[PDB]
């Protein structure tokens, strides 16, 4: 009986991490009138 | 006797229609500040500040 054993050993490792987004609009507004006629 | 019951009626009418009136402008006017209905946390407002 044989095996593929790998001799473990302690790395230098960096612990960073990559969260996937979307950007958005801070805010956001619409204008709308208030009153009717015509745009000048 | 100084007025007929027509006119006193016809006043009265206009006077009920009148209180009438105020209490639906009262409610409308209330409503434009939206309470949140219960305590928790809110998400985000699915609404923009100026939409309709």
């Amino acid at each position: 009986p044989e095996v593929g054993i790998v001799t473990l050993e302690a790395q230098t490792v960096t612990l960073n991490t990559e969260l996937p987004g979307r950007t958005n609009a801070f805010r956001i507004a619409e204008v709308r009138p208030q009153v009717n006629g015509i745009i000048l | 006797q100084a007025v007929s019951k027509q006119q006193y009626a016809d006043a009265n009418a206009a006077y009920l229609q009148s209180k009438a009136a105020v209490e639906q402008a009262r409610i409308n006017l209330r409503y434009t500040k939206v309470l949140s209905p219960i305590s928790g946390r809110i998400g985000r407002s699915a609404v923009t500040e100026g939409a309709l």
